[PDB]
C-alpha cells in the first residue's frame, strides 16, 4: 500500500526469476546510480515522504524541524529511503544531483519535469529534472519514472 | 530406556520393516528437506538481487558506478500435530497367546505390540501419502467427512495460484479436448529461467487408459511427453499414475528452485511415551505425525480436471 | 545416532525419538540412491 | 591476509555456491582459452602454409625443388572492464542484526557481506552470459536502452561476416518456410576441411514449440538433425533452448579451429578491494568483470532470424 | 589492535578519568540490570497466578480437586541508537602543535585526541543523565526544539499512568500548601503487596532550600524535612526514605519506591558513550571521530510514581 | 575482560568496545559498593 | 594456488585475485568432465 516494504506473508513465493525489470518495485530505494561522495541526510518524518520531493516543516517549537512532501519554491531536497522504525527519513539535499527512481503525478525521456504541491514530478519551471524513461504503473494511483535531478534552473 | 522401556525396544527392533512411503517418487532428492517442529508456523525468507542500471565503465576516474539492489519475500507455512491410539497384548501377556507360529487372539483381534504398530505405521503412511496428493484428509473413497485443516496448508493439486484447466463434461471422453487444454495449460506454465529441468506427470487409472490410445502409429503419450520436452529443454519426463486422483492431470518440475517440500522431521510415524495399562491383559498406545510443508511458486503446477458431469 | 546403528543405545525416551528421525532421514536418502527412473 | 581482511575471508568461504555459468554449454573443452588482460585489446596471429607446385621427384642429381610458403594473418579482439556496487551490513555490525533463522533487516533489505556478494555475483553472470549469446548488454526485456560496446566485440549472434537467413512475417508461422531458410543457409555456410565436427544449435521457446511438430510419424526436429548430419559427416546434433532468444535460430561448429572464445582470466565476477566504510553500520563493495573475447572465421554460423511485424 | 591505533589506545587510557554518572543515585544496585541491545525493541513477559476456589479437603477417596490458573501480560521497550562527531588533531601532527605549558592550538580551538574524548564524553554523560531524569532530549534551558524519540520510552518524570499533583501558582510559597499536595498524592499511591520497600524523593534546589526551614506559630526541634519524612514512613511500613536534590529539576518533587519489583532500569550495555571505529582523515591536521550512546529502557508499574508540580506563572 | 585489567591486550575493536562496556559495568558495581546513603 | 585447498593461505590482495581466477578455471574443467551431452 502506502509503504516501501510492507510486512505481509502469503503461502506461496512470488514468481521472480528472470535478471531483466527486475528492479521496477517500490521498495527499490536509493538511487540507480550512486556515487561514494554524495552527501546524505536525515530528518525526523512527517507523513510519508518516501521517494518524493521534501521540504522543511515547522511546529510550534517545542519539537525540532522535520520534512515532508512538498515542491515549488520549498523544495530542499529528495526523499530516497525512509525507516519506520525509527520515522527517519533519508534525503539529498537538492544542491547533490540525483538519479533513480521518483513517484510520477497521474512522459518520454528528455522532458522536463519539475516538483508539484504534493511532491510529485509532473510535466513542465524552476527545477533541473529530466526524465530517463517511461512512466511504470505500480498501482492504480502508483507511477514511477527514472528521472535526473540536477538543482535549479 | 531398553531395559525399562520394552515398548521403545520392539519399536527400535520393528522399524525397519516400515515400508518407505510413495509420496518419495513425486520428489527429486534436492527437493525434500527437514524442519524441526511439531506445530505451529513457520516464516521463510526468500533473497534475491536485481540490476538498477547497465555496469559502468572503468575508464580513468570515475565516482559514480551503478548499484544492485536487493529484495526479500516472507512466505508461512502451517503445521499440525496428529494423533491415533491403538490396542495391542500387554507385554507380560504374550506367553499366554504365543500360538503355533503366530501370536495374538484370532477371536478377539488381538495383537503383540510390534505386529499392531507396524500395521498402524503403514496405514498412517498412506494417509499421509494421501495428503500429500491431494492436500486434505480424508478415509472414504468418496472423498467426503474431510477434516478441517488450517490454512497454508496445500497439497500439490489444491495448491492455490496455479494453472487450472477444466475440460467439460460433453468432452469427457475426447482425448483431444484434453490435449488441447493440457496444451493450453503448458503453454500459460511460467518456469522462466529454470526450464531446464526433469519434469513430473501425474494421471488417473482412466486417463492413463485413454493415454495409450493411438493418437487421432504413435500414442497420446509419445506426443505429450514431446509436448513438455519442448519446454524442458529436452529433458526427462516422467509419468505416474496413482489410485489416489480421479480424473485428475498434474504437471510440475521436479526443481527445488520452484517447488520445495519441508517436512517436519517428526512428519512419519513415531510412538509416544503413554501407554495405557490396567489390570487386565489389553493395553492401549499412541502414535503421532505431523501435516504439512508443501512450498511452491506460482505458476509453475498444472492442475487438469475432467469435469464428468 | 540412529537406529541403523547397531551399536547405539538411547538413553531417554527424546533420544529415542531422535533415534528414529534420523532412521527415517537415512532410509530416505537409501531410497534416492537406488532409485531408477 | 584472512587475519586482516573479513571480506575478502568471506568472498573465499562463499565463492563455491555460485554456480557454473550455462555459457559453457554452448562450447566444448577445447574451445576455451583464458587471456591475461582486463582491459585493451591483444592481436591474435594465425600461420598458414601452402603448397606452390607439385613436389619434385628425387631421382639422379636435381637441385631446384618445388617450395613451400607461408601465411599471415592477424586478428584484434577487444576487452572491457565493467563494475558494479551494492550495500551490505558491516562485520561489527552483523551481530546486532543477527535474528532466528536468519541474518539482515527484512525491513530495509540489508544483508550481510555474503549473502550480498552471492546474490550479485550470481545476477552479474547471467548478465555476461546474455552478453556471450547476443553480443548487446542490456537489462530490459525489450533489449533496448543497451550500453554502447566496443568494435570487435561480438557474439554469437552479431558476428558480422557470417550467413544470415530471414524469413517474412508472412511466412512467420509456415515451419517449411522456415526450414527451407535452414536449408539455403546449411548450403552456403563453409567448413572447409573441419565439417568433420560436432554441432550447435540454438533456438528460441517458440521455435522449440515448432520443432516437435509433425514434419509435413516424423518430427521437424529430426529432419533439422538429418539435414546437419549431411553436410557435419554425421557428427554429434545438439539443441538447445534459451530464453534469451527470440525468434532466432543459431547453428554453427563446436571446432576449435573454427571458432574459439579466448575470455579474459578475469571475466567472471571478482570483488574489488575498495570497501566504502562511515559511521553507520552500512557499506558498499564492488564486482568487477570483463567483458569480450569471441573469435570465428568468416562464413561458419548461420543466423536465421524470423520477422514478426 | 593497541600496535596499531593509537585512538584505541589513548581511548583505554583515558577512559578511567570520566566520572560516573549521577543517575545510579536515583536506583538501587538491584534495580539496573544491562540488555544486549542497540537498537530496536525488546518483550518482557510477567506471570501471575490466581486460586480458582477454596481448597480441597484431603479425606478418604476424593478425585476432584480445586484448580490454580495462570495469566500473563507483556511490555515493550524501545531503544534508540545516538551519535557526535567532533574534531580533534591528528595524532602525528602534535609535536607541531605542543607547547611548554599544553598541547593544541588555541587560537583554532584544536585539543588532542585524548582531551577531545575525554570533554565530549562528559557532555554526552551530561545529556544522558538529562534524558534518564526527565525523559526528553534537548541542549536548551527552555526546553524547546525537543528531538522526537519514540514511543515506549519514558523517563520519571513523564512516565505516563503516574500520580501527578498541581500546586497553583498563588500558593507557591506555601510549605504547608505543597505538603497538603504531597500527602494527597502519597494516599493515592498504589504500591500492593511491595510497599514494605525504600523510598526515594528528589526535589529541585530551591524546595530543598524550602525543606530546612523549622516547621510552621514556627515548631522547634522538628523540620518540613522531617515531618515530609514521617509522612512517607506512614506508607512505606516506616522504611528508609531518601532525599536527592537534582538541578536538572525545576519546581518539582518526585517520590517513588527504590524496589526492583515496582521500577526497573534495563538499559542497553552500550548506554554509555563509546568511541567509533570510523576516522576521518585527510592531508591537513584535522581529524574527525564519532562517539555512540543509546538511550531507553525505564519500566516501571503503573501507580508508583507521584510527580508534585509547583507552578510559578 | 576489561580496561581495568592492564594484562588483558584487546586483538580486535569488537573485543575492545566489549572491554569498554565490561569497565563501565565493573565501575558501577564499585559504585554501589562504596556508597553510602 | 587455488581457493579449494585448506593449505593455500593467501598473502595478499592480488594473490586472492589470481586464486579466484584459479577456482574458476578448475570448476570449468570440472563441469566439462562431469557433462554428458
Amino acid at each position: 500500500a502506502l509503504m516501501k516494504n510492507p510486512q505481509q506473508d502469503s503461502g506461496l513465493l512470488s514468481n521472480s526469476i528472470d535478471f531483466r525489470d527486475q528492479n521496477l518495485i517500490f521498495s527499490n530505494s536509493g538511487g540507480v546510480c550512486t556515487s561514494s561522495k554524495d552527501k546524505i541526510e536525515n530528518y525526523p518524518a512527517k507523513g510519508y515522504p518516501y521517494k518524493r520531493g521534501v521540504k522543511l516543516s515547522f511546529g510550534d517549537g517545542t519539537t525540532e524541524l522535520e520534512v515532508e512532501a512538498g515542491g515549488g519554491d520549498d523544495l530542499y531536497g529528495v526523499c530516497s529511503d525512509i525507516d519506520e522504525f525509527s520515522g527517519m527519513a533519508t534525503v539529498i539535499p537538492i544542491t547533490n544531483n540525483f538519479t533513480g527512481y521518483l513517484t510520477l503525478k497521474k512522459v518520454n525521456p528528455g522532458d522536463k519535469l519539475n516538483f508539484n504541491q504534493h511532491g510529485e514530478l509532473e510535466k513542465v519551471k524552476s527545477v533541473n529534472a529530466i526524465a530517463l524513461s517511461k512512466a511504470h504503473k505500480l498501482t492504480e494511483d502508483l507511477f514511477i519514472v527514472l528521472a535526473s535531478v540536477f538543482g535549479n534552473r | 530406556l531398553f531395559d525399562e522401556n520394552y515398548y521403545a525396544k520392539a519399536v527400535a527392533n520393528i522399524i525397519g520393516e516400515v515400508k518407505d512411503p510413495i509420496m518419495y517418487k513425486w520428489f527429486s532428492p534436492d527437493q525434500i528437506e527437514d524442519v524441526d517442529l511439531q506445530m505451529g508456523y513457520q516464516k521463510t525468507v526468500k533473497w534475491d538481487a536485481f540490476l538498477n542500471a547497465n555496469p559502468t565503465t572503468i575508464a580513468n576516474e570515475v565516482n559514480t558506478i551503478s548499484t544492485i539492489g536487493f529484495s526479500s519475500e516472507v512466505v508461512r507455512l502451517n503445521y499440525l500435530k496428529l494423533q491415533y491410539k491403538f490396542r495391542h497384548l500387554k507385554q507380560t501377556s504374550e506367553k499366554f497367546y504365543t500360538s503355533d507360529s503366530y501370536i495374538g487372539d484370532i477371536n478377539n483381534n488381538l495383537l503383540p505390540f510390534a505386529q499392531a504398530y507396524k500395521l498402524a505405521s503403514s496405514e498412517i503412511i498412506k494417509l499421509i501419502n494421501h495428503f500429500v496428493l491431494t492436500g486434505t484428509v480424508s478415509i472414504q473413497k468418496d472423498g467426503k467427512n474431510q477434516k478441517r485443516l488450517l490454512p497454508n496448508m496445500y497439497g500439490l493439486l489444491n495448491m492455490p495460484e496455479q494453472i487450472k484447466e477444466e475440460v467439460a463434461s460433453g468432452d469427457k471422453d475426447k482425448m483431444d479436448k484434453i490435449f488441447e487444454k493440457i496444451e493450453a495449460g503448458l503453454s500459460k506454465l511460467e518456469l522462466g529461467d529454470e526450464f531446464s529441468t526433469p519434469m513430473m506427470v501425474i494421471v488417473d487409472p482412466a486417463t492413463s487408459l485413454k493415454l495409450v490410445k493411438p493418437y487421432a502409429c504413435e500414442k497420446w503419450e509419445d506426443v505429450l511427453i514431446q509436448t513438455i520436452k519442448a519446454i524442458n529443454n529436452r529433458e526427462d519426463v516422467y509419468i505416474e499414475t496413482s489410485n489416489l486422483l480421479k480424473h485428475k492431470i498434474l504437471i510440475y518440475p521436479l526443481n527445488s528452485e520452484l517447488i520445495k517440500f519441508k517436512p517436519s522431521k517428526y512428519m512419519l510415524p513415531t510412538p509416544n511415551e503413554q501407554v495405557d495399562k490396567d489390570s487386565t491383559d489389553v493395553a492401549h498406545s499412541y502414535i503421532d505425525f505431523v501435516l504439512g510443508g508443501l512450498l511452491a511458486t506460482r505458476k509453475t503446477i498444472l492442475q487438469v480436471n475432467i469435469k464428468q458431469s | 545416532a540412529s537406529l541403523l546403528d547397531s551399536n547405539f543405545v538411547p538413553i531417554n525416551f527424546t533420544e529415542f525419538v531422535q533415534a528414529i528421525s534420523n532412521t527415517y532421514k537415512q532410509r530416505r536418502i537409501q531410497f534416492y540412491e537406488n532409485l531408477k527412473r
